[PDB]
């Protein structure tokens, strides 16, 4: 059986469940739309590649609606119109890919009405983002009961995997197909709270986030995107402005200039 | 027709088949008001059809 769950005001809602009389026959997602940027130079052969990008693409969903009767079928199709035709975007995913949600604003598509009571219809979504992103974000521990992790979200079955960390030196690992970067409008965030002048290290990327005041246990550094606080508060003036990265796979993290450091990592994975 | 029907079954529970010539079409006159069978008729046959939509 197929479905296809909804993620609206923070509400979770089922397709088939919301309305008893439209069912999900297939789902279906469009190969992801690569593009190099290329460069031509007259006289010579073939093009220069800049850098590889991701267009938007379609996740489509196949489905009927089979009615009682005519004013039924004609109050069924208002009704699912409504639904479908949010003002803003919303999430969606389905019951064969439990773990990976995408982003989506609708697509304009029209009933087919093959008798007095039934119509088909294929529903397409468009995700703009041209990336899928886990359910769940890194704070969520890998555990049976939360109900969130399925196959295929390329978890590595070789080590554990944590994003709490209490001394200087470690490994975060990244299992997205994507090098997280909040420049690239990408969710990240660190919090850490220590004692001294604190610089947070990505070694395998070679990035740097200097901290140029003292900072007490207390108080809690929050770099959230392209923005670091303390106590929500915006410090960026007292910093390098420099912003740490996530590439894929492992990384390794060293902080100086601070001692009993507990610094948790928040980001999602960013699936293709 | 007797003998507590021992070897003849007399009773009637079912026709078990309907001869053709005792189904007949006929058709209402312009006015409406008489039904004409079709005068001389030797064979009818009724086609119905109903479509499929297929939600594989």
């Amino acid at each position: 059986m197929s479905d296809l769950f909804l993620e609206l005001n923070g509400k979770v809602h089922s397709l088939s469940e919301t309305f008893p009389g439209l069912s999900v026959q297939e789902v279906s997602r469009q190969s992801p739309q690569l593009s190099m940027e290329t460069a031509e130079i007259a006289g010579t052969d073939g093009v220069i590649p800049g850098m590889t990008q991701f267009k938007p693409f379609i996740f489509s969903a196949k489905c009927n609606l089979q009615a009682l009767d005519i004013p039924d079928y004609h109050l069924a199709v208002r009704e699912i119109y409504e639904f479908l035709f949010q003002r803003d975007s919303y999430y969606i995913w389905s019951d064969q890919m439990p773990g990976i949600r995408y982003e989506v604003h609708p697509k304009p598509v029209d009933f087919s009405r093959e008798s007095d009571r039934v119509g088909l219809l294929t529903i397409e979504f468009d995700v703009f983002k041209g990336y899928a992103e886990s359910r769940g974000t890194s704070l969520d521990p890998m555990t049976f009961e939360v109900d969130l992790w399925q196959m295929g979200m390329n978890l590595s079955n070789r080590d554990d995997l944590f994003y709490v960390f209490r001394e200087n030196t470690f490994r975060v690992y990244n299992a997205g197909s994507d090098r997280v970067n909040p420049l690239m409008r990408h969710e990240l965030d660190i919090a850490m709270t220590a004692n001294g002048t604190p610089t947070i290290h990505n070694l395998t990327t070679g990035e740097s986030f200097e901290y140029r005041k003292e900072l007490q246990k207390t108080d809690v550094l929050l770099l959230n995107n392209i923005y670091p606080l303390v106590n929500n508060r915006r410090v960026g003036k007292d910093t390098n402005h420099g912003i740490i990265t996530l590439e894929k796979g492992w990384n390794d993290f060293e902080i100086k200039g601070v001692t009993d450091v507990t610094i948790a990592f928040n980001f999602p994975f960013i699936y293709r | 027709a007797f003998e507590e029907n021992l070897y003849c079954d007399y009773t009637p529970g079912a026709a078990k088949a309907v001869a053709g010539k005792d189904v007949i079409l006929a058709v209402f006159n312009a006015a409406g008001d008489k039904l004409l069978a079709v005068a001389g008729q030797q064979g009818l046959t009724v086609n119905r059809s109903k479509d499929s939509i297929e939600i594989t």
